[PDB]
């Protein structure tokens, strides 16, 4: 049995924006898991959540 | 200061002391209500507003 592509009509899309203060990051993503985006972004930036 | 004012005509020193009772209070109880929202994320960090 073969696989399957999701083929969501909206492709992977995101806009990440630094606030300019205390390394704050606002991350606007087409995702199913905002908490996971928060974890992996903060971990990559060595920042608290 | 009074010794200075006795020895000088075109220049005068002055001294004064005032007391303070600044009462603190709004007109009603509803005017003094306040609210907040605190989050604790799974890494231990806290966001407060």
């Amino acid at each position: 049995m073969g696989g399957q592509e999701h083929f969501y009509m909206e492709t992977q899309s995101m806009l990440v924006v630094p606030k300019g203060e205390d390394q704050e990051m606002d991350v606007y993503v087409s995702t199913q898991f905002p908490k996971y985006i928060q974890d992996i972004v903060a971990s990559t930036l060595k920042l608290p959540a | 200061v009074e010794k200075f004012n006795a020895e000088n005509y075109w220049k005068k020193k002055g001294l004064a002391m005032v007391p303070l009772k600044f009462p603190v209070g709004l007109g009603s109880r509803a005017a003094g209500q306040a609210a907040a929202l605190v989050h604790i994320y799974l890494d231990g960090s806290v966001l407060v507003t």
